[PDB]
Formats: C-alpha cells, sequence, structure tokens
C-alpha cells in the first residue's frame, strides 16, 4: 500500500503514515460488508 | 443517517463523536486525522445568529465507539480539547461556504483496533475519487429520518457523488467549489443521506490504487433530510487542504 | 435610583403584595408639580428626580408625551395627568397654562367638601380619559381635600412573536411554598434573551414587542426574591440588557393583568420629597393662596399580559437546515413570585408579580 505523507509529525502527530488501513479489515485481509458496492461504483 | 444500517465493529475507526458538556449531549460527528488532530463542520460550533459558539471548555470527544449511548470500557477513549480552530472564512450567513473547522485534543489519543486515523486525500486521489456516480460512505450517530427516532449503534450509508449542475438545480441556496453533494436520484431506486446529529462527519472514499480511507468531505447541511431531489452537502476537503495545513503547522506543535 | 429606591418602598409598605408602576410616568407627575413648587418644596422635588437643566427636563416630558400619544398600531397606551383643585383655591395662569402646554394636563375646579360628588367627578374623568381601562381610580376621599393630582397609564401591546393561545394552559401557581394558585400559563419553545445572574442569583428573560419595547421577566432563586429586589438598581438593568444571550427555551408564562393604585403622599416623603405634602408647602407657583398642599398624588398603573404577538411566531431562519444536533432545551418556568420591566429608551414599568 504505497502512501507519501504530506503533513510533519510535529506538527500534525503521528499516524498519517498508516492512515485509511484498519486494523479489523484491510489489516487482516478482510472486507467490510458494503465496501464492494463503493469498488463497483468506480466501474464505467 | 437515514436508510442506512448498523455499521460493523472497527468498519469506521476514525469515527470521532463531539458532545458539549453541562449537559453533556451529542453534538455532531467528528472524524480523527492523527493522534492529535480532529476534523469536524464549523456550524457544529458556531453561529452568530443563535449565539452559538462552542470553545475548547465546552466541549469534549469520544473515539472509537460504536454504541451511541454504551460506555465502551478499554476501547473507547474520551479526549478534551486544547484549542479549536474554525475557517475565518465560513460564511455562516449565506451558504455556510467553508463548513470546516480544527480540533486539537489536549493529549493525543492511543491507537488500537477501535481507533485508527482516516487519510486526506492528495490532488491526484481528489481527481481520481471524486467523481459523479462514485459511491462514498457516510457514518453517524445521527436521526434515522427527518421527522425520537436514534440508532443503537453506529449507521451507515454508502451515497454516489453528484455531477455539480445537479446539485446546482437541486438548490436556492448558492453551491460553491467548496463543497460537493451526494445522494441518489429519483430514479435510482435507492435511498440515504445524513440528517440531523451527522454533520462534522466524514463522507470517505476507498482508493483502489492503495486500499486505503480517503476522507473527501465533512457532512454540512441540507434542506430536510433524503427528500425526493435533494441532496446532502460535503465540505470539499481537498479544496480546503491549503488551509488545514496552514492551521496544522501554526498550532499543532 | 430613584425608581428603585422607591419600589423597595412600596414593596415594603405591602410586602407578599403584587407591586406594579411607572416610572417614567411618576417622574412626569413629579416633573409637572415642580412647575408650580419654589424654595425647598421645589427642591427636594428635582433632587428626587435626580436632576441639566429645568427647560430640558420638562422639553423631554414634553416631547416624551407626545411620541407616547402618536397611536402606534401595535399598542395600547394610554397616559394622562389631571389636577383637581378645590372650588376656592385661586390658580395661577403660568401654572395652569405651563400644565396644558408642556405636559399636556389640564386643572379641574372640583367641590371638595363634596366628597362622594368630587370622587365620581375624578373617577368618571379618568375612566374616560383611559378608555375605560382604568375605573374606579379613587376608593376613598378624604374630606377637606385641597388638591389632588391623578396620574394614570394604561398598557397593552402585541409581542414581537406571538404565544400560541392553543399552547396556554392553566397550570399551578407557588405564591409561596405553601400557597398555590391555578392561572393560565402560557408557553413557547424558542430562542430568548437570557442572562444567568450569578450575583443576585436569578433568571432574566427578555421578550420583545413590536418596536422598540421588550419586557423583562426576572425569575430569583428560591428565597432570593429579596436579596434580587435589593439588587434593584439602574446599574443593574444596564447589565442585563448588556450581558444577554440567545437562549433555546422551553418558557412558560403566566397570562395576566396586573395593576397598581398608589397615595404617593404616603410614601414619597420618606424618600426626600415631603414639604409638597405639608402645610408648610411652597406651592407660589401653582396658587397664591397660603394654605395649598398635595392632599393627594394618585398613581395607577394597568397592563395586560396575554398571547397576541406581530407574526405567528414560527419557523423562517434559513433555506438551509443544520446537520448538527438541535439545540439543548433549558426550561424556565414563572410559577412563583417574579419581577417584570417594561422599557423602551425610558422604563415603562417596574414590578413584582406575586400573583398573576
Ligand atoms: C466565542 O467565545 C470566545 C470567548 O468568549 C469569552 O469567554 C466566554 C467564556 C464568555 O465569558 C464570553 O462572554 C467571553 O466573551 C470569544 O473570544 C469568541 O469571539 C467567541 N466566538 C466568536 C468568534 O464570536
Amino acid at each position: 500500500s504505497e502512501y507519501q505523507t504530506f503533513f510533519n509529525p510535529r506538527t500534525f502527530g503521528s499516524g498519517e503514515a498508516d492512515c485509511g488501513l484498519r486494523p479489523l479489515f484491510e489489516k487482516k485481509s478482510l472486507e467490510d460488508k458494503t465496501e464492494r458496492e463503493l469498488l463497483e461504483s468506480y466501474i464505467d | 443517517i437515514v436508510e442506512g444500517s448498523d455499521a460493523e465493529i472497527g468498519m469506521s475507526p476514525w469515527q470521532v463523536m463531539l458532545f458539549r458538556k453541562s449537559p453533556q449531549e451529542l453534538l455532531c460527528g467528528a472524524s480523527l486525522i492523527s493522534d492529535r488532530w480532529v476534523l469536524t463542520a464549523a456550524h457544529c460550533l458556531l453561529y452568530p445568529p443563535w449565539d452559538k459558539n462552542f470553545t475548547e471548555n465546552d466541549l469534549l470527544v469520544r473515539i472509537g465507539k460504536h454504541s451511541r449511548t454504551r460506555y465502551e470500557r478499554n476501547i473507547e477513549k474520551i479526549s478534551m480539547l486544547e484549542k479549536i480552530y474554525i475557517h475565518p472564512r465560513y460564511n455562516w450567513r449565506e451558504n455556510l461556504d467553508r463548513d470546516i473547522a480544527l480540533m486539537k485534543l489536549k493529549k493525543p489519543v492511543a491507537f488500537s483496533d477501535y481507533i485508527h486515523p482516516v487519510c486526506l486525500p492528495d490532488r491526484e486521489t481528489a481527481a481520481s475519487l471524486l467523481q459523479a456516480g462514485y459511491k462514498g460512505r457516510v457514518t453517524g450517530w445521527g436521526n434515522l429520518k427527518e421527522t425520537k427516532g436514534q440508532p443503537s449503534v453506529l449507521q451507515v450509508v454508502n451515497l454516489p457523488i453528484v455531477e455539480r449542475p445537479v446539485c446546482k438545480d437541486s438548490t436556492r441556496i448558492r453551491i460553491t467549489d467548496n463543497m460537493f453533494c451526494a445522494g441518489y436520484k429519483p430514479d435510482e431506486g435507492k435511498r440515504g443521506d445524513a440528517c440531523e446529529g451527522d454533520a462534522g462527519g466524514p463522507f470517505v472514499m476507498k482508493s483502489p490504487f492503495n486500499n486505503r480511507w480517503y476522507q473527501m468531505g465533512i457532512v454540512s447541511w441540507g434542506e430536510g433530510c433524503d427528500r425526493d431531489g435533494k441532496y446532502g452537502f460535503y465540505t470539499h476537503v481537498f479544496r480546503l487542504k491549503k488551509w488545514i495545513q496552514k492551521v496544522i503547522d501554526q498550532f499543532g506543535e | 435610583d430613584f425608581t428603585f429606591d422607591l419600589y423597595r418602598a412600596l414593596a415594603s409598605a405591602a410586602p407578599s403584595q403584587n407591586i406594579f408602576f411607572s416610572p417614567v410616568s411618576i417622574s412626569m407627575s413629579l416633573a409637572m408639580l415642580s412647575l408650580g413648587a419654589g424654595s425647598s418644596t421645589k427642591m427636594q422635588i428635582l433632587e428626587g428626580l435626580g436632576l441639566s437643566s429645568e427647560k430640558e427636563l420638562h422639553r423631554g416630558f414634553q416631547q416624551l408625551l407626545q411620541e407616547l400619544n402618536q397611536p402606534r398600531d401595535g399598542f395600547q397606551l394610554s397616559l394622562g395627568n389631571a389636577l383637581f383643585t378645590d372650588l376656592v383655591v385661586d390658580l395661577q395662569d403660568t401654572f395652569v397654562s405651563a400644565m396644558k402646554t408642556l405636559y399636556l394636563a389640564d386643572t379641574f375646579p372640583t367641590n371638595f367638601r363634596d366628597s362622594a360628588g368630587a370622587m365620581k367627578q375624578i373617577n368618571d374623568y379618568v375612566a374616560k380619559q383611559t378608555k375605560g381601562k382604568i375605573v374606579d381610580l379613587l376608593k376613598n376621599l378624604d374630606s377637606n381635600a385641597v388638591v389632588i393630582m391623578v396620574n394614570y397609564i394604561f398598557f397593552k401591546a402585541k409581542w414581537e412573536t406571538s404565544f400560541n393561545h392553543k399552547g396556554t394552559q392553566e397550570q399551578d401557581f407557588y405564591v409561596t411554598s405553601e400557597t398555590v394558585v391555578r392561572v393560565p400559563m402560557m408557553s413557547r419553545e424558542d430562542q430568548y434573551h437570557y442572562l444567568l445572574d450569578r450575583n443576585l442569583s436569578c433568571r432574566v428573560v427578555g421578550v420583545p414587542y413590536q418596536g422598540n419595547a421588550t419586557a423583562l421577566f426576572i425569575l430569583p432563586s428560591e428565597g432570593k426574591m429579596q436579596q434580587v429586589e435589593n439588587g434593584l438598581s439602574e446599574k443593574t438593568l444596564r447589565k442585563w440588557l448588556k450581558m444577554f444571550k440567545k437562549r433555546q427555551l422551553e418558557l412558560y408564562l403566566p397570562k395576566f393583568s396586573i395593576e397598581g393604585s398608589y397615595q404617593l403622599e404616603k410614601v414619597l416623603p420618606s424618600l426626600g420629597i415631603s414639604n409638597v405634602f405639608t402645610s408648610h408647602a411652597d406651592l407660589s407657583g401653582i396658587s397664591n393662596h397660603s394654605n395649598i398642599q398635595v392632599s393627594e398624588m394618585v398613581h395607577k398603573a394597568v397592563v395586560e399580559v396575554d398571547e397576541s404577538g406581530t407574526r405567528a411566531a414560527a419557523a423562517t431562519g434559513t433555506i438551509f437546515t443544520f446537520r448538527s444536533a438541535r439545540l439543548n432545551s433549558q426550561r424556565l418556568v414563572f410559577n412563583r413570585p417574579f419581577l417584570m420591566f417594561i422599557v423602551d429608551n425610558n422604563i415603562l414599568f417596574l414590578g413584582k408579580v406575586n400573583r398573576p
């Protein structure tokens, strides 16, 4: 999962580098019940 | 949230609940973007005509929650606020343009399986994801219907982004580029919308390019909830990113 | 100030009783009286009114009386002044003229040696002038009166925002912790100018009338009425008006008519204005006769509080709707003795509603 940080931890605090990856889903290779609907909306 | 469903545990770990105090009650939704910063809507905190002006000392935030009313031991965290920053050009007199506020936690919150920050979009991700037809997700503990009808647990609803011309024709209010609208069209056969109590919450989208969740918007205003031919409006997070950066740089340390 | 010293004097003389009068109306009455007074008699009156220049003083009231005379179709205000003088009292042209010109007040020769007759003459005149709103001004006219000054004022205006007459319901009113009475309680949840005075320990709510006039209702905290009364002053009033903040309230206010009738000759002396009510009164401006004095100075104020307002009171505000949670509503119930002010640029009315 490629991500380039934009903020500076000195003022932003921690957490940006690993942002948006959920411990109980992405990090466990598990999908929630409706995210497939979102991914399917990108098909055109 | 109208026509949504119960969120799964840890499904929205960046979800933040904003409260007022003495008496303490749900005020709005909000989102965690780091262990010291939280995003919400300006109208959750300030509205001169009603003498509404919630400051750090009048608020508190609960993080890592699922239940709307039950305290969740060793899971939820309560964080006081050090300071709040509302966009100086938040247009409360007309259309709630730039409906955004940043809140700095008095003490950093520890991450867990239930508390984790959401990403803010870079230019490419915003251009790639914030497009008409693509669906994003809104979460909150607000009312289930326009007209006490409150959910037992965090609600979630997926909604499609709407073309700007359609958003504009749907309301008499002057829409700006710092706003976008979302929701299903009368002919799409499905429903859903944010409602009273959901303001300040996040409108997120999952990037298929890096599998990460990005907060594209902040639940802002609407006209009623889930009405035919109407759409909910959201603060365009990317367009206000320069302001976010400025505020964080000036007050973050 | 004088207005508040008088308030306390009246409340002290009649404890646990309704108190209600018009401060500006009494000030006018005194100013008018000073036109025929002299020496120390006049000085006491002026000091009482806390008085720039006399010419300015009278000019102000003359104009003010003209304005309150403009039938503003949104108010019901009847203000009047009149002097009844015994038949034998020779009146000075200058005084009679100044009264009619500056205060639009007439002087009427009266046969006070015929109480019943004079009393009916006076009451009938007042009733006529107040369109029937202020009747039976006098209830007991002491014989051998020399001069009787009467000051009356009726008021009833539409609220800026109406009270749904369908929301008005009879409720319990605690005149005391032991005495309860049923009174029609109006109500309306909405935003009101509100303030919590921790110093005096009372809650103050402002309810505006159609225009620049507003009513202030003060609910002291349990057992603090006396404490609030003692704190009443121009300074305190100014403060309240300045610290007001719009607040969502579930307001419960009694629907009522309140009146107050006072023999000011019995209270003003203790406030410094005594000479004019004695045999050594210097009223050389009114008459060249030596036994001239104000026998009685009657003031009667009547105000009616109802639901009537300008607009239907509702909706509006903005086209968009907030998605933040609705404002928390606080409960403010006036079900025990409260104070009331009605103010424009001046204090039109001040009183204590001990029993609606
Ligand atoms: C919001 O309030 C801020 C602080 O106001 C002051 O402190 C509070 C506790 C009250 O005592 C209030 O009367 C004081 O003025 C202001 O600095 C700020 O301007 C207010 N919001 C805005 C921008 O109007």
